[PDB]
């Protein structure tokens, strides 16, 4: 797209990238715990067991 | 080439009902600005002869051949008026990208 | 009066184009099919029996037994024939005449017809003949395809290790619900709809030239559900078998499979797609795109005109991708081997390339031969 | 003619349907006797 | 799969309005009960279906108080028999599936209620079977058990010849020919699929009149409200 | 006094025709030639179902109308 | 609704009662001619893909069936 | 490359339409062709190209006569199921009028082309079915 | 039919299918290097019916 091959446009995004990042985060906490994905689960210091 | 896009614009068929080209554009946000800036002449006819076209689709008919629009005829009036709206809506993007 | 306005909003005075066709009366035979749909099935629902000792059985006591029941019966199934064939020239007029621009329109339905694709598939299950049980055990199988969670999948849906009562009791409540969420989803369709208004054939801004819904597309609507219902009735009353498979009215022994076994006529398509992929998970995933690439429709247009009234290259490609679909759904009836194999295979690479090259491309073309481009 | 027919029974809305709801009344019952003199004798010798 | 594929046969209950001749209905039940009875199941077909078919009360009485059925418990508790009511089903030749295949070398008959319905081109496909054991050709050889029947999947149906010309006579008295019997027996185990074909059909005509009625005038009602907008004749007059 | 099944004289009658007896020709050398090759897996069955299906459908043809 | 949807100028616009006028003016008079006009203009985009897969059709089942049949010289 | 066009005759009318319309097109390409060359040989064009194009339109109207006619004979043999009949032909030899007549735009034309050629291929077909012999060699 | 329709298609319709044809044949240049080629395919169809008829 040509609008977005912009310079502000990556600007914005480099400064957007952290709160993506955490968001995330927040699913693959979630779908770990929610599903009991056991794989990820299971290294876990403290839940385990 | 001047030949077959004669018989393309034959075949494309919208001269039958007596449409112009650029009647027939898909009305975006930029041909929305381009036919709101259209003088009121050029506007009626281009709402008289849609209209026209939609009651002959109604009817399942078309015009007779002396009435069809020649493709040396139709006018790109609306084309003029599109340029600007794409140059304009391009420069304010680039001012935005940048 | 507040529930009075919605219909003369909607239904009595909606601003309708003048000149549409015939086939947007499609539509609103499908909603007529699902109604049909959902009262045949209310009455195949008062005796049929979801217990695999007791489903033929049941099934066959309202063919024999219940008064009429044998006409409620394959009027439900040539009924869910209907709400296909009309499902079919609903999309390729959506297809054909630029209305995926409506995108949110387009979107809530491919959600429709995925939910009446399952519906679908679940009611095929649910008389529990030969053909059915496994018809189920191998799209049921399909999921199995998944990489890491599909096992589990299977086994969650089927219930059980195989599928067995856990299975048909959980179709049976399920296809029960699902046409519900079908008509809430198609309010939601005629909902982002009446915020845009229909389309028209030629494609233009039928602005100028509006008229009343009621005494003009409702008489049209009225002779189309008369028209609908003559082939339905025909299809019922004379020719009831015509649309099924035999091998349904053997009961199901999970021993024995019937060896011609094939998905009803309107998943052929799809299923003739499946067995081109080499890999069990390409098919899966080419099997759910050729559905989903409808989805993707409205982001692949190219073209300043709206409809193929105009564009004539766009037509000749549209018929080709017609021709192609007709294809697709003979190879899925014909057996696995040559030549049915590789023209599945082309067949396949020549609708994907149809739908997802050679339309904006030509569309670049037909821009450029107006001068416009 | 009609018009006796119009004036009559179906220029008022009540008597269009007085007329259609009696006319029904009576048309199944010519409608099925022709129907079935028809299928009948398509397969007369084959029933009962 | 490679299979004979049997050729259509001029039925009298394939004409878009024609109904099963009721003769050959009555005939072919015979031929179920006095040959196809011993090994094949009707197990959705009871007594009662056949009046108004081709028999009538009491003689469809007569024919449930001429078989014998389990009824139930006694008040002893004791599993007790009883003449056969218009309410009793067809009688299972093998009380089950097991006992049918044991005595049919392996074999199991298959219910022909709905073989008609269930087998692909059945009423042909069963003419043919019947009618169809011809001898094995050079360079195919069937094992114990089994026949070469070219239209049977496989053409190695356990059945043997079931009809052998005379095997049963027709009260009748319709000469019991082989083919007679095939042909009777294809036309009951039709209607047994199918007890409504007769019924039906009568829809079928009173259907399509309807429509023949309906149709063409709800077309003169929508192009007579039609009609007004196709006839508008637009105008353009600008100023000018 | 044999009892005549109209099948089998319609039978005859039908395999009196040419394609029918082409086809047993060509079964006759397939059966022939099954016979003379002592040890093959050669059947006539493709042979046999051309000639069954061609006479079978002369005899579906005019078959019914011999029956009551 | 109606009388925001658009806006047009001096375009006069007659019509007639439908009672007033005939059901089926000239219904064959024209029908079929337009019927036929139309068919002319539609039938070369439409129809070639359909003759293509006819011939498709018929050529996967007679190759299916070739492929089927028994080549004498295979045993030998 | 003459075993080819030969084949036609070989397997049964009805049969095997592919092959017929495919040789059938052949046929007439090739007369195309050569009757391009005359048309341009004698009446000579004005341009090269104005003559190529001419040769494109002789080859492909009588290769479409060709595909037609086979298209249409064999089709209906097929679907009338009369393996051998002259009217086969005919309905094909109309059919070939017919499409000349639209390559050349005019009813009339295929009204003449529509019984000429048919009566003319329907002969065909009784020449083979009789076995006519046409350039016979000279056996007095 | 009699007049117009019995006399455009058996009488008059022979009369034009020849002279339409007629028309095609005899418009000749009169050039000779036209005429000669003519003969040159001439001798190419001659050479071929004989090769593939070998
Ligand atoms: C051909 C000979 C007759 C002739 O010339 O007729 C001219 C006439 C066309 O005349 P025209 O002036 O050129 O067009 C204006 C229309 O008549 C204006 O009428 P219309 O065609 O727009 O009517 C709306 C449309 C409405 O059609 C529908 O609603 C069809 C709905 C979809 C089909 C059913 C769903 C299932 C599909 C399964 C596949 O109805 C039709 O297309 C025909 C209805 C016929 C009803 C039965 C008559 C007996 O031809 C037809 O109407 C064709 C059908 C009748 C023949
Ligand atoms: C060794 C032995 C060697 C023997 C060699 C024999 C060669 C015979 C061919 C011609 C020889 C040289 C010659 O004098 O031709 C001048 C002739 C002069 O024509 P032209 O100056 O190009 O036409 C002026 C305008 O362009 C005319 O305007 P136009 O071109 O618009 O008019 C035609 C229009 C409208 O067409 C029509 O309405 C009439 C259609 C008539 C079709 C059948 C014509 C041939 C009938 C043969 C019998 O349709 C078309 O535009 C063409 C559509 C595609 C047609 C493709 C037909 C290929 C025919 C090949 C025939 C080969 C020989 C047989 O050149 C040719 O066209 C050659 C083919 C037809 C010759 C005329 C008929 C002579 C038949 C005598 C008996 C031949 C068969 C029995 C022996
Ligand atoms: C199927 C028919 C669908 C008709 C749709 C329509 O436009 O309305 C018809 C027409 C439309 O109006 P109309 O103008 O076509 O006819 C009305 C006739 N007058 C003027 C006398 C009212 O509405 C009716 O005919 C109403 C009839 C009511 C009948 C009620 C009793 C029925 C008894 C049945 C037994
Ligand atoms: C079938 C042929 C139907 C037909 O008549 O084709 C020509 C028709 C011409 O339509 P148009 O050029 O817009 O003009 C109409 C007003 N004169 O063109 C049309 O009729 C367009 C019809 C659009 C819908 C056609 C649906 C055909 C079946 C499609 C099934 C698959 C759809 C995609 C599935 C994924
Ligand atoms: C060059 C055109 C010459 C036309 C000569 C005819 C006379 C013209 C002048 C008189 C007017 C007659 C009536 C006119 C009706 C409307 C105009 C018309 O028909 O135009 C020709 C039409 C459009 O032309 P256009 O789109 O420009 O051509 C590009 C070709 N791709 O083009 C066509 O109709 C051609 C369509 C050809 C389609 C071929 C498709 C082949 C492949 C099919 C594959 C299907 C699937 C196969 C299996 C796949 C999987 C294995
Ligand atoms: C009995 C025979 C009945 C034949 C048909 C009788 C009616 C014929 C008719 O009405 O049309 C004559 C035809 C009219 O054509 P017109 O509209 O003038 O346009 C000419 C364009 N070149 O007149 C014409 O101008 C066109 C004449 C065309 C002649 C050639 C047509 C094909 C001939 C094939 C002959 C056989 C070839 C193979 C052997
Ligand atoms: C079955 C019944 C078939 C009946 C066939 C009848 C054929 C003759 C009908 C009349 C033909 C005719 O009158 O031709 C006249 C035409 C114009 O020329 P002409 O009239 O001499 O001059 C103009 C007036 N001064 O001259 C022409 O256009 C050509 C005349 C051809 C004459 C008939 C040739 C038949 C050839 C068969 C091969
Ligand atoms: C009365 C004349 C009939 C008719 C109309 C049929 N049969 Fe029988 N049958 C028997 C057995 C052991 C089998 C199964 C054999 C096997 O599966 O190998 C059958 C099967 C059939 C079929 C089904 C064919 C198919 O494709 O599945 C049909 C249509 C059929 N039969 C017709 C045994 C018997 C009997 C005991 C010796 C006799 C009596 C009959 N059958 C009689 C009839
Ligand atoms: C809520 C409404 C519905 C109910 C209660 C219902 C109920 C049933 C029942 C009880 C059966 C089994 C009886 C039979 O074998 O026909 C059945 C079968 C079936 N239903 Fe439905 N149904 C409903 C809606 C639908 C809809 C909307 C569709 C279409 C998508 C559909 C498609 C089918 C099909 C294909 C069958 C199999 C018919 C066959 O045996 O061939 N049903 N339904
Ligand atoms: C569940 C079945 C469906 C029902 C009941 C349904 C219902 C309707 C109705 C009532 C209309 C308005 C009348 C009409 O224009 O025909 C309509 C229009 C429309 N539908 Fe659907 N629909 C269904 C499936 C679909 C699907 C699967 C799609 C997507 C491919 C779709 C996309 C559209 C579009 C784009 C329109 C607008 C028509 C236009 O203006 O051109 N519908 N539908
Ligand atoms: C004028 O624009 C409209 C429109 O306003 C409406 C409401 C409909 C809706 C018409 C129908 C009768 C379809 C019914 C749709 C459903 C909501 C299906 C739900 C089914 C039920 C069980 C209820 C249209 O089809 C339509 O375009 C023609």
């Amino acid at each position: 797209l040509s609008r977005f091959l912009g310079p502000r446009y990556r600007e914005l995004a480099r400064n957007w990238i952290p709160t993506a990042g955490m968001w995330g985060t927040v699913g693959a906490v979630g779908l770990v715990w929610a599903t009991d994905w056991r794989l990820i689960l299971d290294w876990v210091p403290y839940i385990n067991g | 080439l001047d030949g077959f896009r004669k018989w393309y614009y034959n075949a494309a068929g919208f001269n039958k009902l007596g449409l112009m080209r650029d009647d027939t554009l898909h009305e975006t946000e930029d041909v929305k600005e381009a036919i709101r800036r259209l003088p009121e002449d050029l506007y009626n006819d281009r709402m008289f002869r849609i209209k026209r076209a939609l009651d002959l689709t109604m009817r399942h008919q078309i015009l007779p051949k002396d009435q069809w629009t020649k493709y040396e005829e139709d006018k790109f009036y609306l084309e003029p008026y599109l340029k600007e709206v794409i140059r304009e809506r391009k420069e304010r993007e680039e001012w935005a990208k940048k | 009066h507040p529930l009075f306005k919605i219909i003369n909003h909607s239904f009595i005075d909606l601003p309708a184009p003048s000149n549409i066709s015939s086939w947007w009366n499609f539509g609103s035979l499908l909603g007529v099919c699902l109604m049909v749909q959902i009262i045949t099935g209310l009455f195949l629902a008062m005796h049929y029996t979801s217990d695999t000792m007791t489903a033929f059985s049941s099934v066959t006591h309202i063919c024999r037994d219940v008064n009429y029941g044998w006409l409620i019966r394959y009027m439900h199934a040539n009924g869910a024939s209907m709400f296909f064939i009309c499902l079919f020239l609903h999309v390729g007029r959506g297809l054909y005449y630029g209305s995926y621009t409506f995108m949110e329109t387009w979107n809530i339905g491919v959600l429709l017809l995925f939910a009446v694709m399952a519906t679908a598939f679940m009611g095929y299950v649910l008389p529990w003949g030969q053909m059915s049980f496994w018809g189920a055990t191998v799209i049921t199988n399909l999921l199995s395809a998944i990489p890491y969670i599909g096992t589990t999948l299977v086994e969650w849906i089927w219930g059980g290790f195989s599928v067995d009562k856990a299975t048909l009791t959980r179709f049976f409540a399920f296809h029960f619900i699902l046409p519900f969420i079908i008509a809430a989803l198609a309010i939601v369709h005629l909902l982002f709809l009446h915020e845009t208004g229909s389309n028209n054939p030629t494609g233009l801004n039928s602005d100028a030239d509006k008229i009343p819904f009621h005494p003009y597309y409702t008489i049209k609507d009225i002779l189309g559900i008369l028209i609908m219902f003559l082939i339905l009735m025909t299809l019922v009353l004379f020719f009831p078998d015509m649309l099924g498979d035999p091998d349904n009215y053997m009961p199901a022994n999970p021993l024995n499979t019937p060896p011609h076994i094939k998905p009803e006529w309107y998943f052929l398509f799809a299923y003739a797609i499946l067995r081109s992929i080499p890999n069990k998970l390409g098919g899966v995933l080419a099997l759910i795109l050729s559905i989903l690439i409808l989805a993707l429709m409205p982001f692949l247009h190219t073209s300043k005109q709206r409809s193929l009234m105009f564009r004539p290259i766009t037509q000749i490609l549209y018929w080709i991708l017609v021709a192609n679909l007709l294809i697709l759904t003979w190879i899925g009836g014909q057996p696995v081997e040559h030549p049915f194999i590789i023209i599945g295979q082309l067949a396949s690479i020549s609708y994907f390339s149809i739908i997802l090259i050679l339309m904006p491309i030509s569309g670049i073309i037909e821009d450029k031969m107006l001068k416009l481009y | 003619i009609p018009s006796r027919l119009y004036s009559l029974l179906f220029r008022r809305t009540s008597t269009f349907a007085l007329t259609i709801a009696v006319g029904a009344l009576f048309f199944e019952r010519a409608f099925d006797q022709g129907a079935d003199a028809i299928y009948e004798h398509i397969n007369e010798g084959k029933l009962w | 799969d490679l299979e004979l594929h049997p050729p259509s046969y001029p039925w009298s209950h394939r004409g878009l309005l024609s109904s099963l001749d009721h003769t050959s209905i009555r005939r072919g039940f015979q031929v179920y009960k006095q040959v196809c009875s011993s090994c094949h199941s009707m197990d959705y077909v009871a007594y009662r279906h056949l009046v108004g078919v081709c028999y009538t009360e009491e003689e469809a009485k007569a024919l449930a108080e001429e078989v014998e059925v389990q009824d139930g418990p006694n008040d002893d508790g004791e599993m007790f028999m009883r003449p056969g009511k218009l309410s009793d089903y067809f009688p299972k030749p093998y009380p089950n599936p097991e006992a049918a295949r044991a005595a049919n070398n392996g074999a199991l008959p298959p219910d022909l209620s709905y073989i008609v319905r269930a087998r692909h081109g059945g009423e042909d496909y069963v003419f043919s079977l019947l009618t169809g054991y011809c001898e094995p050709p050079t360079g195919v050889s069937l094992r114990e058990g089994l026949y070469f029947n070219p239209y049977f999947p496989g053409q190695a149906i356990g059945m043997a010849p079931p009809i052998y010309t005379e095997v049963l006579e027709y009260d009748d008295g319709t000469p019991a020919t082989m083919s007679q019997v095939a042909k009777d027996v294809a036309t009951f185990l039709r209607w047994a699929s199918e007890p409504e074909h007769d019924h039906r059909k009568r829809m079928g005509l009173k259907m399509l009149l309807m429509m023949g009625l309906l149709l063409p005038l709800t077309y003169a009602m929508k192009r007579h409200k039609w009609s007004v907008l196709k006839s508008r004749k637009l105008a353009y007059r600008p100023p000018k | 006094e044999e009892l005549v099944d109209p099948l089998t004289t319609v039978r005859e009658h039908c395999e009196q025709l040419e394609k029918c007896v082409k086809a047993r020709e060509r079964l006759e050398l397939c059966d022939n030639r099954v016979s003379s090759r002592s040890q093959t897996e050669e059947d006539c069955t493709e042979e046999l179902f051309d000639f069954l299906h061609a006479r079978d459908h002369c005899v579906a043809h005019k078959l019914f109308k011999n029956l009551k | 609704e109606f009388g925001n949807l658009a806006r047009i100028r001096h375009v006069i616009s007659y019509s007639l009662s439908p009672f007033e006028q005939r059901a089926f003016p000239s219904y064959f008079s024209k029908g079929i001619p337009n019927v036929l006009r139309r068919t002319r203009e539609r039938i070369l985009r439409v129809a070639p893909p359909f003759v293509v897969v006819y011939l498709i059709y018929t050529w996967g089942n007679q190759e299916f069936e070739q492929s089927k049949r028994k080549n004498p010289a295979m045993y030998e | 490359v003459k075993r080819f066009f030969e084949s036609y005759h070989e397997v049964p009318d009805g049969t095997q339409c592919h092959r017929k319309t495919y040789i059938t097109t052949a046929l007439g390409g090739i007369c195309g062709i050569i009757g391009s060359a005359y048309s341009v040989s004698l009446n000579p064009a004005d341009s090269t190209l104005e003559a190529v194009a001419r040769v494109g339109r002789y080859t492909f109207t009588a290769a479409a006569i060709g595909a037609m006619f086979g298209l249409t004979t064999c089709v209906s043999a097929q679907v009338r199921e009369k393996p051998d009949d002259p009217l086969n032909y005919f309905i094909g030899g109309c059919a070939g009028g017919l499409t000349l007549g639209a390559r050349t735009h005019s009813y009339g034309t295929a009204a003449m082309g529509c019984v000429y050629m048919g009566t003319a291929a329907a002969l065909f077909k009784i020449g083979k079915l009789e076995g006519w012999e046409l350039f016979p060699t000279p056996k007095v | 039919l009699d007049l117009i329709w019995l006399e455009k298609t058996i009488p008059k319709s022979t009369s034009t299918l020849h002279t339409n044809m007629t028309t095609l044949t005899t418009n000749q240049k009169g050039l000779i290097k036209l005429y000669f080629m003519s003969f040159l395919i001439n001798i190419i169809l001659i050479i071929i019916l004989y090769s593939i008829n070998l």
